[PDB]
């Protein structure tokens, strides 16, 4: 009999967990300051790393690597991106981005800004998305906290019929002896009004979020489409398969930033144990090449696959610590 | 560090005699008080417990009280009895009649001074002093009404010193007189204001491990009291014996008491054997381990699993893996955490002594401060107002000069440690 | 030649201070005796190793040493053992009871009856100090005298030696080898009360000794005397530059200036390596690269905590054995391009290095192999705040309850001084959190 | 990189090497404070010997 604790309500994915943990028989849930646990489902923000793994006679491990949110937060991806030899200023799948607080690289931000004046040509960015410099510099002073500057992608590939934008979401699980499993199956997150150029004001069909779509369904339920029919659509389309024009950019691009922080956040010698479920965020635009948006710490799955991906944290990141008495991933190989 | 014994009335010097007899064997000493051992483990703390006397013959710190000349005469006569110091046999001649009152107001007043000028006199011999463990019932008179009166007037002569007891709690399935719930009752209230450790030693329990475990159909007094020695052997093995843990009367206060009026202990041991008949099958350590921690070897007839564990003590006794033991100990802990206050932090400790005790190759004590020693205090409790509601045999009481008064005050303070106890089981 | 004068009080301290002394003597050359064949200033002398001894006209070599305990039975173990003659009985102070694992009892009932004799007994021994540059004080967080007496001391000692630089190796409570359920309270209770008297403070977490020992010694359940040989080495590491000739940490408050920059922030981490194990048949022996890197893995440390994830305000290596700078530097420039070693932005990004030629002595029939080549790495980071973590939350859940508090009253304290230790705690927490992120 | 302060001697040497620049109570006060304890502790008992007189 293993032992765990909840430490996060919110979290939708570690519900599902510790609801199949228990099933299993051979866990049980303690309350969440009983110390004398095997396994942690801990909470987002004050999560106490410290005081984990200093219960002799007890193996112990936690859903979260400790430093990991300097991937995981706008302003500290940018840092590590443009710091880190690994990724390097260079880096190519990777937008054009600056750190700017309200009253730093605000200099720098507008020499980049003049290259593409002076060189007339795509000058759009996001932070909300503008054309001009100066109403999104006075749009950061004004709410009080620290934003990022990013280059608006302004060639997106676009969905037909509808004429959509879409962003590409993978559900990526590093385990505790660094392991990088990428979760076969992804979601495109739609647009579901037509991408508008030459209006920047209409946040509808530029963001693909699934709280602001919620045209709602028209296409696919949900705003949700799957790998199955991307896959079918760019074959259909384009002459080409998921795999080869977008999903060899996605591997690369997971395998190299979680590479880069290796040696920050692993837990390979250390008295406890970490494992995490990361959710990478992509946007591919018209010549089929795939940039990072965003990457989450604490992710939401989609409906349809989370019995499937929370069986497999099981599998993969619990059960392989603490056995009980066909595999759903691509190992991504290092 | 010098401990003063003290033992009270028929139970009292009955558990009392088993007590120095079964020490005695295990620190190697005779009858006649000459040492007969090998290992020298035996006597670094030999002071703790023994004063020695001219002619390097050892002498019991202990003293021997009676209202009556009875019980300590078969002491005398017994297998022991010659290495007590007669000097310190301490008797009435009439008796207490199993009444609380004639202990504590009438008969045992008059006796309480000739017991006190032998304390004193055992006392000043002492380097330095840890202080007094008393045996006795609470059902009787002698051992109930005047043990609870030398306690309290014990901590009036020495405050700065520890107060410890072996109290036998009265049963209806081993009973002497129908009177001994007032008497336990009246007792308990001076034990949860007068001592630092009580150690809870049931006569219902007792007679459920012989009748039950043991096979034992129908058992006597001897029976129960083999039970009591071997527990009491095992409690204060580390006081006995050097160790890792250089163990007090004091340390054991500190660190099994966290309320100061929750004090009561519920003892265990493992394996459970009766007299004459040997076991041949030597127990392993996550036996010793899992049985200690049984109900079935409870002292104290309540079920843990109706509580929560305040601290815990635990006390290995025999050659073995001490690896194993850490192991084991850890285990039980994990595998039943609910049952262990998560506001005490790592509250069992572990001790492990070399020395086995007599006929066992290994053996585990248990001490164990349980929320669920409410329990013994309920069924006392019960008893109790079923003849108190209608003021039965109340005049053998009143006949000795007390009140009715001092009953309701007896039984609201005892309800009281019971919702003491309460308290933490949920919070 | 300045003279420091050694403290050890309470069980762990005591013990401890044998561990240390007997490894000093070895390393010196001194017998159990107190003769010294190689040191030829008989009766006197203003050598490193003068520090730590003083000299009788017999020839005789005496630890500049103070033993003190509540309680006789450990000290007379010190008394009647090997070096018996090595210390004279006036600087062996003993009690007739103990504590009790009571930081009240020690500091303020048992502890205002022996304080006046041990400054006396002090006093005695800084008298014979040409010049006195301070103390060096261990004992257990966790142990009642461990806790109480030594805060009372570190009072008293501010106030008698005011000018003088006072350096702590403490014993942080571990419930693998603890001895009671009441060690996060004495803990706490002692850092208050001594955290404004102590300039340096090394800590030494008995886990991680008790799991090093396990893990690279092969002992299956380590004593305290396993534990004590590998402390002594510790210490004998960080003490040897006051004990030998050197450039690196020659005086005590060398130590102030090289690790402690903010007052408050003087808990260093230990690091040491190798610790390999005596009756180990063939052995591959570690380079300067390899021990050097092991320098960073936390398994090797002090206090089990992770420096990846906290600021450096200070680092120090201390070499013993066949070490050159060009083999430093080199293992140096490695290990920083593969580990995240992070400096405050008000500290220089280095490395302050002490070699010594003369490879660690080991106790003959010891559980520790002979080695080539030590290092033991001292860093001020603020991840070591990770360990007062973990005890102020064992602290607050006993707290709520008040659970033995009744304990430390009975002996005269007030509840408002626990509450208040705890606050002092939280500003100490914080002070490692605005220097950390 | 830089390698300062090099000085050597026959027992060992010592050297820094840097990687990148950066960017009490008196007597009077002890003695009042054990002696309110012990009056704490005076009373305590004296609260103790009354409770046994009655
Ligand atoms: N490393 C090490 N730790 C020890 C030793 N002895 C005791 N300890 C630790 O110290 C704590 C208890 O403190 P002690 O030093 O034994 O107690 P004390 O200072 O003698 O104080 P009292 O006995 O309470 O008066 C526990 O956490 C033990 O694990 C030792 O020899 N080595
Ligand atoms: N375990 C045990 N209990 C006893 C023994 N003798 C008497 N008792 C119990 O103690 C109570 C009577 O007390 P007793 O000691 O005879 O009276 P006293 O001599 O006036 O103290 C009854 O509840 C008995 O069950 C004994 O030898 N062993
Ligand atoms: C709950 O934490 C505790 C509990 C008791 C202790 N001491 C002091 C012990 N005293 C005695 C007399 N026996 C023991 C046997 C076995 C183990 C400990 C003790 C220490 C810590
Ligand atoms: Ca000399
Ligand atoms: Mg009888
Ligand atoms: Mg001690």
């Amino acid at each position: 009999m293993y032992t765990f604790v909840v430490r996060d309500e919110n979290s939708s994915v570690y519900a599902e967990v510790s609801r199949l943990l228990l099933a299993t028989g051979q866990w049980k849930r303690l309350r969440k300051d009983n110390p004398r646990f095997n396994l942690m489902l801990g909470e987002r923000n004050r999560l106490p790393f410290g005081r984990l793994g200093h219960e002799p006679g007890l193996v112990q491990l936690v859903n979260y690597y400790r430093g990991a949110d300097k991937l995981c937060r706008k302003a500290s991806l940018v840092k590590l991106i443009k710091t880190s030899p690994e990724l390097s200023e260079s880096c190519t799948w990777f937008p054009e981005s600056y750190v700017i607080y309200p009253t730093d690289e605000r200099e720098v931000f507008l020499a980049a800004y003049n290259r593409r004046r002076e060189g007339r040509e795509g000058n759009v960015w996001i932070a909300l998305i503008s054309s001009e410099a100066s109403e999104l510099l006075d749009f950061i002073d004004e709410q009080g906290q620290v934003h990022v500057i990013q280059k608006y992608l302004e060639k997106p590939l676009l969905l037909e019929p509808g004429h959509r934008k879409f962003d590409i979401r993978s559900w990526v699980l590093v385990d505790h002896l660094y392991n990088i499993y990428l979760y076969r199956e992804g979601v495109l997150r739609t647009s579901s009004e037509p991408y508008n150029s030459a209006n920047f004001q209409d946040k509808t069909c530029h963001l693909t979020n699934h709280c602001i779509q919620k045209n709602y369904g028209r296409y696919e339920e949900g705003n949700e489409m799957f790998f199955e029919e991307f896959n079918q659509y760019l074959m259909d389309a384009l002459n080409t398969t998921l795999e080869n024009s977008i999903l060899l950019q996605i591997k690369h691009i997971i395998r190299s930033c979680l590479m880069c922080i290796e040696p920050a956040i692993s837990t390979k010698h250390l008295h406890y144990q970490s494992f995490q479920l990361f959710g990478f965020d992509f946007m591919v635009d018209e010549e089929l090449k795939v940039w990072l948006i965003e990457v989450n710490g604490a992710p939401a799955c989609a409906q349809k696959l989370y019995a499937e991906l929370c069986q497999g944290i099981v599998d993969v990141a619990i059960s392989s610590v603490f056995p009980l008495a066909t595999s759903i991933f691509i190992k991504l190989h290092h | 560090r010098e401990i003063v014994h003290i033992q009270a009335g028929q139970c009292g010097n009955q558990i009392g005699a088993k007590f120095w007899e079964v020490i005695s064997d295990e620190h190697g000493i005779d009858p006649t008080g000459s040492y007969h051992g090998d290992s020298d483990l035996q006597l670094e703390r030999i002071n703790v417990y023994y004063n020695e006397a001219t002619g390097n013959k050892y002498v019991p710190r202990a003293i021997l009280v009676d209202l009556e000349p009875g019980t300590m005469d078969s002491v005398r006569s017994g297998p022991f009895g010659q290495i007590f110091r007669p000097d310190n046999f301490v008797f009435g001649q009439s008796g207490a009649g199993n009444n609380w009152a004639k202990g504590h107001y009438t008969e045992g007043a008059e006796l309480v001074d000739s017991v006190l000028d032998v304390v004193r006199k055992e006392s000043e011999s002492c380097d330095c002093l840890q202080g007094f463990q008393l045996t006795h019932s609470l059902g009787g008179g002698t051992g109930s009404g005047m043990g609870t009166l030398l306690i309290s007037k014990i901590r009036e002569e020495y405050p700065d010193r520890i107060m410890n007891t072996f109290s036998v709690m009265p049963s209806p399935k081993v009973s002497d007189t129908v009177v001994e719930p007032y008497n336990a009752t009246l007792s308990v209230h001076q034990l949860v204001e007068n001592t630092d450790e009580t150690y809870c030693i049931d006569n219902e329990a007792l007679y459920d491990i012989c009748f039950r475990t043991l096979k034992l159909t129908t058992p006597t007094y001897g029976d129960l009291n083999h039970l009591v020695s071997a527990t009491m052997s095992g409690v204060t093995t580390c006081l006995r014996f050097p160790g890792q843990l250089n163990a007090d009367l004091r340390k054991l206060a500190v660190n099994m008491v966290p309320f100061p009026r929750l004090h009561f202990f519920m003892p265990g041991f493992a394996p459970l054997t009766s007299r004459g008949s040997q076991q041949y099958r030597a127990l392993t350590v996550p036996e010793l381990t899992q049985q200690m921690f049984d109900s079935k070897n409870m002292m104290a007839a309540c079920d843990p699993r109706h509580g929560r564990y305040l601290t815990v003590a635990a006390i290995f006794r025999g050659r073995m893996s001490m690896k194993e033991v850490d192991e084991q100990m850890l285990n039980v802990q994990n595998k039943n955490s609910s049952y262990f206050v998560e506001w005490i932090p790592n509250n069992v400790k572990t001790a492990v002594c070399d020395i086995p005790p007599r006929g066992l190759k290994m053996s585990a004590t248990f001490i164990g401060n349980s929320t669920a020693i409410q329990e013994l205090f309920k069924r006392i409790s019960e008893q109790f107002t079923a003849m108190f509601r209608r003021k039965a045999f109340l005049h053998w009481y009143t006949g000795e000069g007390m009140d009715e008064m001092e009953f309701t005050e007896a039984e609201s303070n005892m309800n009281d440690l019971v919702s003491e106890y309460q308290q933490y089981q949920d919070a | 030649m300045r003279e420091c004068i050694s403290i050890h009080v309470g069980q762990a301290g005591v013990q401890i201070g044998n561990a240390c002394w007997e490894l000093y003597c070895l390393e010196h050359g001194i017998q159990p005796d107190g003769q010294m064949p190689s040191d030829k200033t008989i009766g006197g002398g203003d050598d490193s190793f003068n520090t730590f001894f003083s000299e009788t006209g017999a020839g005789k070599h005496v630890p500049r040493a103070v033993f003190v305990d509540l309680e006789p039975t450990v000290i007379d173990e010190v008394r009647t053992g090997t070096y018996r003659q090595l210390f004279h009985p006036e600087q062996l102070i003993t009690g007739k009871e103990d504590a009790a694992n009571n930081y009240a009892r020690g500091h303020y009932t048992i502890g205002k009856e022996i304080i006046d004799l041990v400054l006396d007994r002090i006093r005695k021994l800084a008298d014979q100090c040409t010049g006195l540059q301070g103390f060096l004080v261990f004992h257990s967080f966790g142990g009642g005298t461990g806790s109480g007496f030594t805060s009372l001391l570190m009072e008293r000692l501010s106030v008698d030696y005011g000018k003088k630089s006072k350096l702590e190796f403490s014993i942080y409570p571990a419930p693998q080898v603890s001895t009671a359920v009441v060690e996060p309270y004495n803990s706490i209770l002692t850092t208050h009360t001594t955290l404004e008297h102590s300039d340096c403070a090394f800590m030494v977490d008995n886990e991680a000794i008790y799991d090093i020992c396990r893990r690279n010694l092969d002992i299956e359940r380590p004593t305290y005397t396993n534990l004590n040989r590998l402390i002594s080495q510790i210490v004998s590491s960080i003490t040897a530059s006051l004990r030998f000739d050197g450039a690196l940490n020659v005086d005590l408050t060398e130590f102030q200036t090289n690790l402690v920059p903010y007052p408050r922030i003087h808990f260093p981490l230990a690091t040491y390596a190798p610790v390999i194990s005596a009756e180990k048949a063939y052995h591959e022996q570690l380079s300067v690269a390899e021990i050097t890197n092991a320098c960073f893995e936390p398994a090797n440390q002090m206090v089990k905590c992770d420096p990846r994830h906290g600021k450096y305000m200070a680092c120090c290596l201390l070499y013993r054995g066949d070490v050159v700078p060009k083999d430093v530097n080199a293992a140096i420039a490695t290990i920083k391009t593969k580990r995240s070693i992070q400096f405050v932005d008000w500290c220089p990004t280095g490395f302050k290095v002490g070699i010594n030629y003369q490879p660690p002595t080991v106790v003959p029939g010891g559980d520790l192999a002979k080695v080539q080549r030590a290092v033991c790495m001292l860093s001020n980071t603020t991840a070591i705040a990770e360990a007062w973590a973990r005890l102020d939350h064992k602290f607050d859940l006993m707290y709520a309850k008040r659970a033995f508090v009744h304990w430390y009253v009975g002996e005269g304290m007030e509840e408002g001084e626990f509450s208040e230790a705890r606050e002092d705690m939280a500003a100490l927490e914080k002070d490692y959190e605005e220097v950390g992120v | 990189m830089e390698v300062i302060e090099l000085n050597k001697c026959t027992s060992g040497q010592s050297f820094e090497v840097i990687l990148k620049p950066p960017s009490d109570p008196s007597l009077e006060e002890i003695q009042k404070k054990l002696e309110a304890a012990e009056e704490r502790r005076k009373y305590q008992e004296a609260e103790l010997l009354k409770h046994l007189a009655e």
